[PDB]
């Protein structure tokens, strides 16, 4: 993995992993 | 714009964890 873009799931999956155990504030109405 | 940042323009895995809780 490198400096590659974050969005969709890669975000919150890169959130997800990065930290995960102390959840994120990703949000977005739908 | 939590995306936007680390979505749009590129981001660090260590700048994207200033988005966690």
């Amino acid at each position: 993995f490198v400096n590659q873009a974050l969005c969709g799931s890669d975000l919150v999956e890169a959130l997800y992993l990065v930290c995960g155990e102390r959840g994120f504030f990703y949000t977005k109405p739908t | 714009g939590i995306v936007e940042q680390c979505c749009t323009s590129i981001c660090s895995l260590y700048q994207l964890e200033n988005y966690c809780n």
